[PDB]
């Protein structure tokens, strides 16, 4: 019983942990490279950045 | 003789504009290759 | 351990690129 | 052109730390959590880039 009594992880308490994992993912994937701004205007590169995901 | 815009066949290279321009239009295209791979590997399963 | 996998995969791309030398034989033919 | 080369050729060295699940499993952890993280963690570590396919297309 001490397994749960000592550490009573509530649904919302564990929920916050899961959101951080998802937030870490979205930040890792959506992170796009930061090169010369006013120079990377090619139709191909901008197309890739839009669909970076 | 068909697909090069030049006013003469006496080609003289004095700048690397036409050369570097074709490289950035080529090496850049292969960007997102690794990030795209990360999508598949990371979208596979959720750590939690 | 990931570094061990990195080095192994690194050499793979090298060998795969050097295989382009085979493409040169295609031209000769 | 130089930026893309430096961008692709940037070296990454951060001393990827090793995880000792036995240590965390012993000191304190939620039942089934330390093991669930390990099995799920290890599954993604197996996945790796497929350098061969890219080597051919380029």
């Amino acid at each position: 019983q001490e397994q749960a009594n000592l550490i009573g992880l509530t649904a919302e308490q564990l929920k916050s942990i899961k959101e951080n994992d998802v937030r870490a993912r979205k930040e890792f994937l959506e992170s796009q490279p930061k090169l010369d701004n006013n120079l990377k205007n090619i139709e191909s590169v901008k197309k890739i950045l839009a669909t970076w995901g | 003789e068909n697909n090069i815009a030049s006013n003469t066949y006496i080609l003289i290279q004095q700048d690397v504009a036409n050369m570097a321009k074709a490289y950035v239009h080529d090496i850049c295209g292969y960007i997102d290759v690794a990030n795209k791979e990360n999508v598949r590997i990371l979208s596979k399963g959720d750590l939690i | 351990q990931v570094a061990q996998a990195n080095y192994s995969k690194f050499r793979a791309d090298y060998s795969a690129s050097v295989a382009a030398f085979q493409q040169r034989i295609k031209t000769i033919e | 052109l130089s930026s893309l080369v430096s961008f692709y050729n940037k070296q990454h060295v951060e001393q990827i730390p090793t995880i000792d699940f036995n240590e965390w499993k012993s000191v304190i952890s939620t039942q089934g959590l330390v093991d669930k993280v390990k099995e799920n963690y290890e599954s993604l570590i197996k996945e790796q880039y497929n350098t061969d396919a890219i080597s051919k297309q380029i």
